């Protein structure tokens, strides 16, 4: 039983921090001294993709499979999602990933990162909204706009929503908030990226008069990463999510583990925040750790060729794997780990943080 | 340009074999190439398209398989309507250059050749000539050698060879031998011979008369 | 000359690939000859693709004809944009400025959003399909924004075979509860003709009700079925039964064999399958231009394995999409013109409506006007 | 079905035109192309040309300016025309239709005409009997022949008793000798038949149109 | 009356075999698993009148 | 299909019971009719009766108080019982299903078996060899014979050499006297087998399960 397990690393521009974590969680699995938590030796390699088309994603994927893993941790984009997950699906390659979550239902797809819509109709429905702005882009997926049509639908609200996802311009941005104004819009959603979301936010400070008497939820999973503070000082209402608890003990402990790196060997760890994605990074370590202990504990047998095989005749303890990755109950930086016959997340807890005027508060915990 | 070849010149089976024919090409033709049949009347049918696929209104018992420049056509069962011409046509580069074209034959028993000489009529030396006929029937395989001997001497100039189609009822085969000289070089000559050697005997059948 | 290319084509597409062949009987030239090299795999499952991407590559063809999904347009884009090859295809447009993306469809979000301004409307439903992206939606969510509209758009693509009948019932149930009149029909060829069937079984379809058949084949869906209810139902046709070149072609098409040319025994025929014969015609003009500029760019088949570190292009490949750009034809799609980012410009699409006699034209639409 | 036949004179002088008309059946010629193709007696097939639906037209590399090819869409026909003709235009001539199956194929074939080009004159043939000799019965099967030599042009029409007697009929095929054709005919008939029935030979030549009967 | 039933359009009629009844419903599952080749018009659910 | 299969006991006393299993496949038994005929080997058949499927029997006017005739629907099986059974009772029995097509006919019917009443007593036979005697090779294939005398009941399975020589096998038919079954086998083998083959006659009874092998 190997005794050598190397895994598949495929990470994208701005997966700088992620891949410090990758590394670091791999190195805190290695120095472990336990033969039960550690069994065996983690091993990986890393291909660092330069452009997010679909050329370079097979080159690294083939590459990787030319190789030769068990498991492959990566990110994909709107122009590399359905290439990764036709490729792991066909050559039955489990493929685990902390990107946005999918709109079908696909296998041999691990998705770490939770899904959104629930909690945010749960909000909708508790806020009682109506008439409202939808601020959307394209890069996360379309599952959300469609659950948000949905719901005005059904409940018979008035959505009024944007594609801001091409607007590159500022000058557009300032006249869609005065059109907004000129509707007497109050309530807004922006399903953005967090860059996307700051450049809103610094419109909304720079035009100014948009504070008092305007409710802005903030669709997206980085709120640590969103500078908000000048909006704070001018009395508005603040709504985010996170999924990262500080007072959650393995959270903390991570960080004091954390902030003790060099900049050399793991730069992106002491001067910037620990994003979700890490976290998620982190988690999925977890997760294959678990799973390969699960693996070992039922004997079950893990163990060349090419990527372009017609046919590609997959060796079928794949399955096997992926089943070992869709029964992992564990408890990790992200609270509560499960999966579905799918691979998306389930069982999970969404925190809810609420800035008033007062401060900012906990408003309370989502739950599926 | 691209030329086609094929080796194999014809082709012998019985009813119910599996027959292969190959065909080669000078250079890649990516698989572009068809097997038609010919039937000796001179009607031409397809039989396999692009290499692989077989032609609707043709029957399963034919197949195509190939890469490269090696085509193969192959046949699980002769019938008695598949003995004709197949031939392999090129159609990637213009001019469509086609294969040379093999032809089936029915497998049989080696028979001897019925060997029949003929001398010149009345009414043909008259006219100044005399052709001397001999005549090979029922015999197989079509491989056979003919020669005409004038009183022991061995002649080759105006000697007239007509070979014979198979017969589609006793699987056999017809050769006609004509030597045609004039009036003065039959009165020349007493004693004509024809001999013909097959392979069913080293021995070949000699045939000779007088006057 | 033997100019080699590739052609994809989803295992089900046969009246396109019996226009393909119609097409390349027809336009057959004097100084070369084209060879396609088929392979009927799947669209969607973007493996099979990728594979006979590289088997067509490892045959080494000039341009590759053939049809994408939704789900694997980002592929085509790339390997088609990296390699520097040529892609034409009948489906729908991309969504940027993709190299090497030569397409046959229209936009046909401007003529939608035009015929509604011509309507005057201000509050409908939009019942849309997901399986050719979402361009059509976004279009019409900012043009609604824009022009102060209530669009209530559900989805319809998710829904299966085995149940889409009570579905379809709590669909147009909860569609009177705002007592909706008009809806915008966004589906492709197959989903039209159930809705139809369905809003005919539930009875919607008398006179004070709306109906738009977004796509461009508005006589390929059977309409003798709503055609005596008559409510106002119009549409959006691309090619013009009355003009003297596409009569010729269906005279030429209803007398085919059904045995020897699937799908092709009909009176009208699938846009699709036009602007597939409109595809070969611009890909000979093209070569037609290539041979009579007396430029050679004849090789064999050895263009490499398609996953090459690094991949390097051939620069001849570069003038041939300058190639598909400097076509300029008439053909089934009416004019066919180019631009530099591979879109059409100077085309026209007629808004039909259906009367009790039939389908009649109304007026045309154009991007210049 | 679709059907092609083949018509042409036959015989004709050299250094002269030929006409090849080609009708098809059973198919439309406004939407398929027709490629006319040679065929020399023991050697190989060689493409003399074809004429797509669009007008266009291609011919061979090394004769160009020695072919050509029209077409007439209300009878169906296809004509084709070839001057200049040698001594070894002695072949045969096809035409079939195209077709794209994912590749250029010949679909719908025809039976082809034979075409002798020669300037010599036309003969009638001479029929003369060829018996065996001795009347010793080796079996109830006689054979009788009859030898037509100096035809002019091939071929002739051999048939025994106007087509009646057909039982163990071995038709040699015909060789050419000084611009003359020289063939064999075989008729098998029974012991008791022969000489009791009238076994006569029938030879008509369509070049002199000579219709000789031989008894 | 698959085609009209979700018309909205209230329609009555007649109907003298009911199949609410024992030997009415033996007789439908006696005659639904025969053969149609063998008795032709059998292999419906329903029976005419 | 439907196929139907007879079974029954074989060899009964005299003025006794007799019960015949007939079993149905391919349809159903509680929407036809099943009707029992007997058939005397050298003689007329003769219908013995029918059931319905509503419940409903009827039976030859003859033999009224000597057939019965049940059914189970679950095994979808028919039980006919015989009583008072004669010398006479060696005949076989066929199950058939009745139909409407015009006329009541019978449409799918059974293979039958065979019942032969005797109260004679079950015995082995004896099989004895029967070779040529001239050992003169008239021909290349040379005849072997096995008689097999006093069996009792009909019938014994006479193979040879365990079904693997199976050319030129000559079974004729059994004969009865004295109560006793007689027998002959023949088997055709070629002339080098002989003797230096064993061929051996294997006769099975299966009345008293003789296995009995005979070189
Ligand atoms: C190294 O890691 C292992 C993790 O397993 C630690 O060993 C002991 O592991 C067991 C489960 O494998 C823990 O649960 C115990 O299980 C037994 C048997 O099922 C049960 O009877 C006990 O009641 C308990 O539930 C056990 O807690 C754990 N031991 C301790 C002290 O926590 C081990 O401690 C690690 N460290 C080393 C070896 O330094
Ligand atoms: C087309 O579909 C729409 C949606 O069901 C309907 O449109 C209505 O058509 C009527 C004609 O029956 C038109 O009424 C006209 O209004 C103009 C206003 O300027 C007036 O000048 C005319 O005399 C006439 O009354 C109108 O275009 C339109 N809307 C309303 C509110 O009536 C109808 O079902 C279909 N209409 C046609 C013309 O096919
Ligand atoms: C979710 O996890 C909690 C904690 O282990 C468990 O008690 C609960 O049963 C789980 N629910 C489901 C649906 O798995
Ligand atoms: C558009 O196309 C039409 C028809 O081909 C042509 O007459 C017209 O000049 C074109 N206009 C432009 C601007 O290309």
């Amino acid at each position: 039983f190997p005794n050598t397990i190397s895994i598949g690393g495929l990470f994208m521009r701005n997966t700088v921090q992620e891949h410090s974590a990758f590394r670091f969680a791999v190195q805190l699995y290695n120095t472990n001294q336990n033969t039960t938590e550690k069994p065996f030796h983690l091993n990986y390699h890393v291909d660092h993709l330069d452009s997010s088309n679909s050329f370079s994603v097979t080159n690294a994927f083939c590459s990787q499979f030319s190789r030769g893993v068990y498991a492959i941790f990566g990110f994909y984009d709107q122009m590399s999602m359905n290439t990764l997950t036709s490729f792991c699906g066909a050559l039955h390659t489990s493929f685990v990933t902390p990107s946005f979550p999918t709109d079908a239902d696909v296998q041999f797809v691990i998705q770490m990162r939770p899904a959104l819509k629930g909690a945010i109709l749960s909000l909708l429905s508790y806020y009682k909204w109506e008439k409202f702005v939808y601020l959307y882009d394209t890069e996360r997926g379309f599952s959300v706009l469609q659950a948000i049509m949905e719901a005005a639908v059904q409940n018979n609200w008035q959505v009024t929503a944007r594609s801001v996802g091409n607007i590159k311009d500022v000058q557009e941005f300032r006249r869609i908030i005065e059109e907004m104004d000129r509707r007497q819009e109050k309530r807004y959603l922006i399903d953005c990226e967090v860059e996307r979301i700051n450049t809103i936010l610094e419109q909304v400070v720079i035009l100014g008069k948009h504070s008092r008497g305007y409710h802005y939820m903030l669709a997206n999973l980085g709120f640590t990463d969103i500078l908000l503070e000048r909006v704070m000082h001018g009395g508005a209402n603040i709504t985010g999510f996170q999924i990262v608890n500080n007072e959650n003990p393995m959270v903390q402990q991570f960080i004091q583990r954390w902030v003790r790196l060099d900049e050399r060997e793991f730069p992106e760890a002491k001067n910037a925040p620990l994003k979700y994605t890490s976290a998620l990074t982190h988690d999925a370590i977890l997760v294959i750790a678990e799973a390969f202990r699960y693996l070992r504990r039922q004997r079950v047998d893990v163990s060349a060729g090419d990527c372009l095989a017609n046919p590609a005749v997959p060796w079928s303890q794949g399955i096997d794997i992926e089943r070992a990755l869709k029964m992992v109950q564990v408890q990790g930086m992200t609270g509560n780990i499960q999966f579905d016959t799918y691979g998306r997340r389930t069982n999970y807890t969404i925190d809810v943080y609420e800035m008033k005027v007062s401060g900012s508060r906990k408003a309370g915990y989502w739950n599926e | 340009e691209i030329q086609m070849t094929q080796t194999t010149s014809s082709l012998s089976a019985s009813l119910g074999d599996r027959v292969t024919i190959s065909c080669r090409a000078s250079q890649d033709i990516s698989n572009y190439l068809s097997w038609y049949q010919q039937k000796p009347d001179g009607t031409v049918k397809l039989l396999i398209y692009y290499t692989s696929r077989l032609h609707s209104g043709v029957p399963s018992r034919f197949s195509g398989s190939g890469s490269g420049i090696d085509y193969s056509l192959t046949i699980n069962n002769l019938e008695q309507e598949d003995f004709a011409t197949y031939f392999c046509q090129q159609g990637n580069t213009l001019p469509l250059t086609f294969g040379a074209g093999t032809k089936l034959e029915l497998k049989r028993a080696d028979a001897a050749p019925t060997v029949s000489i003929f001398p010149p009529s009345s009414e043909q030396l008259t006219s100044g000539g005399a052709s001397v006929v001999c005549f090979l029937n029922n015999f197989y395989p079509k491989d056979i050698n003919v020669k005409w001997k004038i009183d022991g001497s061995e002649r080759q100039n105006g000697v007239l060879n007509s070979w014979t189609d198979q017969d589609s009822k006793d699987s056999t085969y017809s050769m006609s031998s004509t030597l045609t000289l004039t009036k003065d070089e039959y009165e020349r000559h007493n004693s004509y011979t024809c001999e013909a050697t097959h392979k069913t005997s080293t021995s070949p059948i000699v045939k000779s008369f007088n006057r | 000359n033997s100019i080699q290319i590739g052609g994809l084509f989803p295992r089900g597409a046969d009246q396109e690939y019996s226009a393909f062949r119609v097409g390349m009987v027809q336009f057959s030239t004097s100084e070369f000859r084209l060879t396609p090299h088929i392979d009927n795999l799947e669209v969607a499952n973007s493996f099979a693709v990728t594979n006979a991407f590289c088997s067509q590559f490892s045959r080494g063809v000039y341009a590759i004809f053939g049809f994408y999904d939704k789900k694997s347009v980002n592929t085509i884009t790339s390997f088609c944009g990296t390699l520097h090859v040529s892609f034409i295809t009948p489906s729908f447009p991309t969504d940027g400025t993709h190299p090497f993306v030569i397409q046959m469809r229209p936009d046909l979000k401007g003529a939608l959003l035009s015929l509604i301004e011509y309507y005057q409307w201000d509050k409908f439903a939009y019942l849309y399909d997901s399986d050719r992206g979402l361009s059509t939606l976004q279009a019409v969510l900012d043009s609604a924004a824009e022009k102060k509209w209530q669009v209530t758009a559900i989805n319809v693509g998710n829904i299966n075979n085995d149940k889409k009948d009570e579905t379809y019932r709590s669909l147009f149930q909860d569609l009177e509860l705002k007592k909706e009149r008009r809806v915008i029909l966004d589906c492709e060829r197959d989903k039209v003709n159930d809705i139809v069937d369905q809003v005919i079984t539930i009875g919607k379809h008398v006179k004070g009700y709306h109906y738009i058949i977004a796509n461009l084949g508005f006589t390929d869906g059977d309409l003798l079925k709503i055609q005596f209810g008559g409510a106002n139902v119009s549409g959006f046709q691309i090619v013009d039964y009355d003009d003297s070149l596409v009569s010729k072609f269906i005279e030429r098409w209803s007398t085919l064999e059904e045995k020897e040319y699937p799908g092709a025994h009909t009176a009208t025929i699938k846009y699709t399958s036009a602007l597939t014969y409109d595809a070969v015609q611009v890909m000979t003009e093209a070569f037609r231009n290539l041979r009579k500029q007396r430029i050679e760019i004849s090789r064999r088949g050895n263009a490499g394995d398609c996953l090459a570190n690094p991949a390097v292009p051939w620069g001849q490949g570069v003038e041939i999409e300058r190639a598909l750009k400097q076509v300029q034809v008439e053909g089934l799609s009416g004019n066919i013109k180019f631009d530099q980012n591979g879109k059409r410009i100077n085309y026209t699409i007629n808004i039909m409506e259906l009367k009790t006699n039939g389908p009649r034209k109304i007026g045309y639409w154009s991007e210049v006007d | 079905q679709a059907q092609l036949k083949e018509s042409g004179p036959g015989l004709v002088a050299p250094s002269q035109s030929l006409s090849i008309t080609c009708t098809v059946s059973g198919f439309s010629l406004t939407n398929y192309g027709v490629h006319w193709v040679r065929q020399p007696p023991g050697k190989g097939l060689e493409w003399l040309g074809v004429i797509w639906a669009g007008g266009s037209t291609n011919y061979n590399s090394a004769l160009m300016s020695r072919v050509s090819i029209s077409k007439d869409n209300s009878k169906s026909q296809v004509f084709l025309k070839m001057n200049s003709l040698q001594t070894d235009d002695t072949v045969m001539y096809y035409c079939a239709r195209e077709d794209y199956d994912y590749d250029w194929h010949f679909d719908v074939w025809g039976a082809g005409t034979t075409v002798t080009v020669s300037s010599a004159k036309t003969t009638p043939p001479s029929v003369y009997p060829l018996a065996p000799g001795s009347a010793a019965q080796t079996n109830s099967m006689v054979t009788l022949g009859c030898l037509v030599k100096g035809y002019f042009p091939e071929p002739v029409t051999v048939t025994w008793n106007s087509g009646s007697l057909s039982s163990g009929v071995h038709t040699f095929p015909a060789v050419l000798q000084s611009d003359l054709y020289t063939l064999s005919s075989s008729v098998t008939v029974p012991s008791s038949t022969w000489p009791s029935e009238t076994v006569t030979c029938n030879v008509a030549h369509p070049a002199s149109s000579t219709k000789v009967d031989k008894k």
